[PDB]
RNA sequence: CCCGUCGCUACUACCGAUUGAAUGGCUUAGUGAGGCCUCCGGAUUGGCGAGAAGCUGGUCAAACUUGGUCAUUUAGAGGAAGUAAAAGUCGUAACAAGGUUUCCGUAGGUGAACCUGCGGAAGGAUCAU
RNA sequence: CGGCACCUUACGAGAAAUCAAAGUCUUUGGGUUCUGGGGGGAGUAUGGUCGCAAGGCUGAAACUUAAAGGAAUUGACGGAAG
RNA sequence: UAUCUGGUUGAUCCUGCCAGUAGUCAUAUGCUUGUCUCAAAGAUUAAGCCAUGCAUGUCUAAGUAUAAGCAAUUUAUACAGUGAAACUGCGAAUGGCUCAUUAAAUCAGUUAUCGUUUAUUUGAUAGUAUACUUGGAUAACCGUGGUAAUUCUAGAGCUAAUACAUGCUUAAAAUCCCGACUGUUUGGAAGGGAUGUAUUUAUUAGAGAUGAUUCAUAAUAACUUUUCGAAUCGCAUGGCCUUGUGCUGGCGAUGGUUCAUUCAAAUUUCUGCCCUAUCAACUUUCGAUGGUAGGAUAGUGGCCUACCAUGGUUUCAACGGGUAACGGGGAAUAAGGGUUCGAUUCCGGAGAGGGAGCCUGAGAAACGGCUACCACAUCCAAGGAAGGCAGCAGGCGCGCAAAUUACCCAAUCCCGACACGGGGAGGUAGUGACAAUAAAUAACGAUACAGGUUGUAAUUGGAAUGAGUACAAUGUAAAUACCUUAACGAGGAACAAUUGGAGGGCAAGUCUGGUGCCAGCAGCCGCGGUAAUUCCAGCUCCAAAAGCGUAUAUUAAAGUUGUUGCAGUUAAAAAGCUCGUAGUUGAACCUUGGGCUUGGCUGCAGCCGAGCCUUUUUUACUUUGAAAAAAUUAGAGUGUUCAAAGCAGGCCUUUGCUCGAAUAUAUUAGCAUGGAAUAAUAGAAUAGGACGUUAU
RNA sequence: GAUAAGGGAAGUCGGCAAAAUAGAUCCGUAACUUCGGGAUAAGGAUUGGCUCUAAGGAUCGG
């Protein structure tokens, strides 16, 4: 089937290669999960050594992380936006690495809110830990803005076809500026 | 092709077993194990062609089958089993205990050895590293893993394992001046002290070793074995001969006064 | 399989078949050595060759040469032992003097004749080839055997051979039991 | 001594209408088995799950038809050679200044060797006035 | 000093004729390009390429054959000289 | 043995080939063949086609026994011995065969994985926040069958697990998060969650290992069609009393997560392949070279996809074509240098009629596995079904060209649950003038003569022996043969040696008869036309000899392929003449000499090494070393009766002692290393030059 | 002026008449040659509708 090998290529010079040998089992191919959003289907494969990976053929939610406060949740992913390799797959909504999703913020702002106090009945103590932990609760504009929607840019770190994850990390900094540029156009 | 061997054509052995090249097609193919198959001694081998308890692979399956091959304190009942350097062998039977360590000529020398020697053994640390939990561990020559090893203990070192508990006695770092028995090369089985070690970043250390005979030669640190921590004064018995090469004319002048 | 056996030639004949020179030297060295055919001096000629070509290599390295002592001294102790190579003349330089006839006068067969066992170098070869002679007290049958320094004194009748005190044979048996 | 047409016999290779023929590899295009993945499906079969046939779309892709190309063999009316055989016919071109010195390049002519023009060479029949 | 040559000798070379290079080469090595490998078939056939053409350049094989050839010697012959 | 000889002419010296000559682990064939050891053998042509039989199976006390099997009553009424059939597990991916494909491919040497998978072996490694032990299937089995036909199987009724699917049992703390209440200068807190290990992310140690890492490992926040932290099996049966089926526990089977190890695998660095230019440009549509992201893979990688650049190889021979090409270790021949061969006993690769695709599994793109197509091909009741000898033996075909449808697991080893079973793997014999070793076919007297004290030529004797035949013993798994050995076994010792030759090369007739340019011979030169040294024969002689000849290939001879080492005025061959790029090749020159002390080895000298004093960048090359499979080669030792071989063996005779199984060679490339001649290379010229070690 | 099963020039002096081909894009293209051609040689693939995507510009503002 779909093989590995560099038998079947040209030469660095151009030379045509024979054919040195029949295709071996450990050089095959196999075809691409092109993981999609909707109830989750994930099909396992048989690997080599009798190891076992996972095809997320399908997936509605995903394990996403806020790198610069150190919390990562379960949330579900609303729709990738952009690709880095083919825009077919932001029109078609497949989900592999590197691509750039809209993940639902509820969680985010729940664990936000409860953990500093402030929007995007309490005991002394409380108040004074949430005012301890103040002045660090300003975040950058660029993501606060986002909460207003309800979703945050974040991009899949996980590879789907690989693993059955679609996970990822919260976009921020100068990385978030880049893709803003590249969404907005 | 498609998987494993399971065959060893007889020319296709270790020379160092001294098989002889007409008793047939197939020569005893070690079985996995603590030692690689080119450095190792199966027990078939050792039975059969060494000690010639038996006379042919039925017998020494016989002999093993009766439980009376130990091998580091062990009953293995493999004929095949991979039976390696610094090795001990007993068969309480015979009242017999031998340790295999290499002689001058490049083979493994039937070398007997007391019952108290036989209640230990050496292991040159290949490689110290932390494993889960972070407990630290010493992987030796023989693919043992003793954990908790005293932190001074680094690769290239020896330690005696108390091969009944499977602990460190003790251990030898590996320096200028220490004993040292060559495993590997053309100067396999010859033993002498550190001169110097001479370091190849990226490439492979060379180290200078001295005989007793002030003869000096130089080998690769992998084939480097520390056995004592200094001259004379070695953690094992040697075989015959103490690892001085002599050449053979020096050979044949000692086999002529020998036998007359 | 099984690892290949070794073998090998143990002759060469000439290149030029026809010289009368060659011929004539040929037999007049069988005739004195009654051998059965060329092939015989060929051997010879051959094992010789070989001993000068080895001497030959060891004398182009230097003396005191590792090789050269040790192989040269074990080449020449061979001859010595054999008998081919005189005790005086251990040097290695006289082993490419060697000549043939010194390793015919080695032959069983002729000192089987030199010893008096036998009328001339023919009775000597049948004299082997029937299992009278012993080296030792080993029957030996091959006339070609080359006889040692220390079995030069022990070649003599079989003991259980007509000439050497055992029972008479078939032609003897069969006229006095008639 | 010797050259070449021409005549007889035999062999080898060549050209040649026949859009000649046969065999093998590669390949365009078309058609395309089967497995695998995927998509639904849902015989029946356990307490929502398992799940066969089949279906959707892909993927690897054998194989056939046509065309192209490469490669190896082979027929052929006739044409034009070479060699061997014998020294058959015609002449006498070369070897002597071979009876017109011979030879080279080139170009005409001619049954055949060959002859002639132009320019060379001496390997000349002159190392010389 | 450079040329075009010539005469003598043969240290030397060569199968010899002869050669001051055709020497300094079995006592075999200053640098480098090209070409040949018995005689024919044959500078032919085929493919390519250049040319208006004539042709040039590159260039086989089957088959056939015990010599073909070089230099010199003696003789014989000459419509060569004395 | 570093060798040559015949043929051009009337004669000579050359060039030059033809011919002769020897070997072949080199094939075929002709003639001949007594013994011992050893032993190749359907590669070449057709990787062409195959009848038949066999070549892979496997059970221990320790997974599952209600055989309606056998056996005995025994410590046993849950079973208990042995043991078919089945389920389960493992193996069947090894071996064996062949050489079709294959020309930077394979392969060799040398590397790498900080770029991965790894059944098994061997070491370690898991207290993690209904339990006196869970379910319901199914086989074998019984009995109803359908088909002409297969190692086809269908309904129905049972019943098990180390099969399948689920599921609890536990230390002590401690830490983190949320946090009602509370203290009230920021502490205390009830109550909730989370802790092992795997997976996947993100963020922090990593300032123990490595030359080097984002390594090992740990931590924080979560995640998961939730990995596994034993619902298993045999033997012993012990200890404590709180004598309750109380609590505890000994040696083992099997299994299990992760790490290590081992057996491997997959990619991978550098250098190295024969002929061909009548192959000079190739690659890049539709991946060619690179970049970014992804997918896929066990993992790296244009391996694949999207986008983007326009790259990559080449006269230092790319690309194409040919190969009667698998590579190497090696083989033949060899003064040296070379030339030729390597299907084939070992290693690597590849394939199983041609392709292709897969299942299972740790491992296969497997073919004594499956699926499909193509080509062959078998049975058929015409509906269908089953195939793959380049395994062993055997057959056909092809051809110049190659053996038994034999015996066995006794050895070597391998596989399995395994002390027990299996193995055409392997061993044994059969056929076998492939090659190789040793080695018979006669020896000795007396007469008679010839002869110079003895060499024979004849007719006269008594001895000797194995070829063969055989008791027997040995050999062997059983045999055969060998080795030993009773009795038999030689005068024409008919127990009878052949193959080629006798002009030259080239050793050995100018004998006799036959033929008469015929028949024939003759590698070449030549012989044969009536005394043929050459044909056909007899005699005799010569050469090698159990072997000898012939054909073809190849090597030497061939200094007729020439690097060593040819030739080019006229024998073949200097381009018609210059220019010119690659290639090859290029003047000289830079620390020499002197002095002192000292080590070693050869017989006062000589030869090497030193150490001081005298102003004191890149290669190539060469030395040494490390690492470099065995077999083969060379070579040490060793009375296989000698030898080819083999790696044995030797000791006063051993309830054991004991030398061994050396050593060299490999050779380009890589690695490490000493030397600095020879040959390259760079430097300070618009100075942007060097030193200031502590210059400002 | 159309159509026609199966065959496909057997019809006829003769394929007369008719049929077949046909635009565009991409691929591919032989002999021969006066080197210009032959050439649209020969021989193949695609083409609708709809919903999108990308590329290709002008004038002003430093
Ligand atoms: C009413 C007009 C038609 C009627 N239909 C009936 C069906 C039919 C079918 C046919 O075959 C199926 C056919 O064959 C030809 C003709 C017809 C007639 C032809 C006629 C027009 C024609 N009349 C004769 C010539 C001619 C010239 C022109 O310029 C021109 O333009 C307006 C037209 C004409
Ligand atoms: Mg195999
Ligand atoms: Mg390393
Ligand atoms: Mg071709
Ligand atoms: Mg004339
Ligand atoms: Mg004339
Ligand atoms: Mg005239
Ligand atoms: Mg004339
Ligand atoms: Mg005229
Ligand atoms: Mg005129
Ligand atoms: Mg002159
Ligand atoms: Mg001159
Ligand atoms: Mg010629
Ligand atoms: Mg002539
Ligand atoms: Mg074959
Ligand atoms: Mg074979
Ligand atoms: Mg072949
Ligand atoms: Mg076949
Ligand atoms: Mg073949
Ligand atoms: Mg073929
Ligand atoms: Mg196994
Ligand atoms: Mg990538
Ligand atoms: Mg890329
Ligand atoms: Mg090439
Ligand atoms: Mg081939
Ligand atoms: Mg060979
Ligand atoms: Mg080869
Ligand atoms: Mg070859
Ligand atoms: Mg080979
Ligand atoms: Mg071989
Ligand atoms: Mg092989
Ligand atoms: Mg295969
Ligand atoms: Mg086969
Ligand atoms: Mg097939
Ligand atoms: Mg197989
Ligand atoms: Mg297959
Ligand atoms: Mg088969
Ligand atoms: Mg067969
Ligand atoms: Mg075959
Ligand atoms: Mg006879
Ligand atoms: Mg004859
Ligand atoms: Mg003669
Ligand atoms: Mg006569
Ligand atoms: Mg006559
Ligand atoms: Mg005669
Ligand atoms: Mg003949
Ligand atoms: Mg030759
Ligand atoms: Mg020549
Ligand atoms: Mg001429
Ligand atoms: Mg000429
Ligand atoms: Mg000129
Ligand atoms: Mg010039
Ligand atoms: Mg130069
Ligand atoms: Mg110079
Ligand atoms: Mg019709
Ligand atoms: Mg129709
Ligand atoms: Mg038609
Ligand atoms: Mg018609
Ligand atoms: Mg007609
Ligand atoms: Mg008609
Ligand atoms: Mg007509
Ligand atoms: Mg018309
Ligand atoms: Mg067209």
């Amino acid at each position: 089937g779909i093989s590995r090998d560099s038998r079947h290529k040209r030469s660095a010079t151009g030379a045509k290669r024979a054919q040195f040998r029949k295709k071996r089992k450990f050089e095959l191919g196999r075809q691409p999960a092109n993981t999609k959003i909707g109830p989750k289907r994930i099909h396992s494969v048989r690997t080599r050594g009798g190891n076992q990976k996972f095809r997320a053929l399908r997936v509605e939610t995903g394990n996403f992380s806020w790198g610069s406060e150190g919390v990562s949740r379960k949330t579900r992913i609303a729709g990738v936006v952009y690709h880095p390799s083919n825009n077919e797959l932001v029109r078609t909504n497949t989900l592999t690495k590197s691509a750039v999703v809209q993940i639902d913020a509820t969680p985010f702002r729940q664990w936000y809110e409860n953990h500093y106090g402030a929007t995007l009945k309490r005991s002394r103590k409380v108040e004074r830990k949430l005012a301890a932990r103040s002045g660090a609760a300003a975040i950058e504009s660029a993501v606060d803005s986002q909460f207003g929607s309800g979703r945050l840019y974040a991009v899949i770190s996980s590879r789907p076809g690989q693993s059955g994850r679609c996970d990822g990390y919260i976009l921020e900094g100068e990385e978030l500026a880049f893709y803003l540029r590249r969404l907005t156009a | 092709a498609r998987g494993p061997k399971k065959h060893l054509k007889r020319l296709a052995a270790p020379s160092h077993w001294m098989l002889d090249k007409l008793s047939g097609t197939y020569a005893p193919r070690p079985s996995a194990g603590p030692h690689k198959l080119r450095e190792s001694l199966p027990l078939v081998v050792f039975l059969r062609n060494r000690l010639k308890y038996a006379l042919n692979g039925r017998e020494v399956k016989a002999i093993m089958m009766q439980q009376h091959v130990q091998v580091d304190g062990k009953v293995r009942t493999d004929t095949t089993y991979p039976a390696g350097f610094m090795d001990v062998i007993t068969l309480e039977a015979t009242n017999e205990h031998f340790r295999l360590v290499y002689d001058v000529k490049g083979k493994f020398a039937v070398h007997r050895i007391s019952a108290e020697e036989a209640a230990y053994k050496l292991g040159k640390v290949k490689k110290v590293q932390l494993g889960k939990k972070g407990v630290p561990y010493v992987v030796t020559h023989d693919g043992r893993t003793i954990r908790y090893p005293d932190p001074l203990i680094r690769a290239n070192d020896t330690v005696k394992i108390d091969l009944a508990t499977g602990k460190i006695d003790d251990f030898i770092k590996f320096d200028t001046g220490r004993l040292v028995m060559v495993t590997g090369g053309r100067n396999l089985g010859r033993v002498g002290v550190i001169v110097h070690r001479e370091k190849h970043e990226g490439g492979f250390d060379l180290v200078h070793i001295k005989d007793a005979l002030e003869n000096t030669f130089v080998t690769r640190l992998s084939n480097v074995f520390v056995i004592g921590t200094e001259a004379g004064k070695p953690w094992v018995s040697l075989p015959k001969g103490k690892g001085i090469k002599l050449s053979i004319s020096e050979e044949r002048d000692r086999r002529r006064a020998q036998q007359g | 399989p099984r690892a290949p056996r070794t073998y090998s030639k143990t002759y060469s004949v000439p290149k030029r078949p026809y010289e009368s020179a060659r011929l004539d030297a040929e037999l007049k060295l069988a005739g004195e050595y009654g051998l059965k055919n060329k092939r015989e001096i060929y051997r010879i000629g051959f094992q010789l060759s070989k001993i000068r070509r080895a001497a030959r290599d060891l004398l182009t390295r230097d003396e005191k040469d590792p090789k050269r002592l040790f192989e040269g001294n074990a080449l020449i102790r061979r001859l010595v032992r054999i008998g081919v190579l005189s005790e005086d003349k251990m040097k290695l330089d006289y082993v490419l003097a060697l000549k043939p006839e010194d390793f015919l006068e080695r032959r069983l067969q002729t000192q089987v004749f030199k010893l008096g066992l036998a009328r001339s170098i023919h009775h000597a070869r049948v004299l082997i080839t029937q299992r009278h002679i012993a080296v030792g007290k080993q029957i030996v049958n091959i006339p070609s055997f080359t006889v040692r320094l220390d079995s030069q004194k022990h070649i003599d009748f079989a003991h259980n051979s007509p000439y050497g005190g055992g029972r008479a044979g078939r032609v003897k048996r069969k006229n006095q039991g008639k």
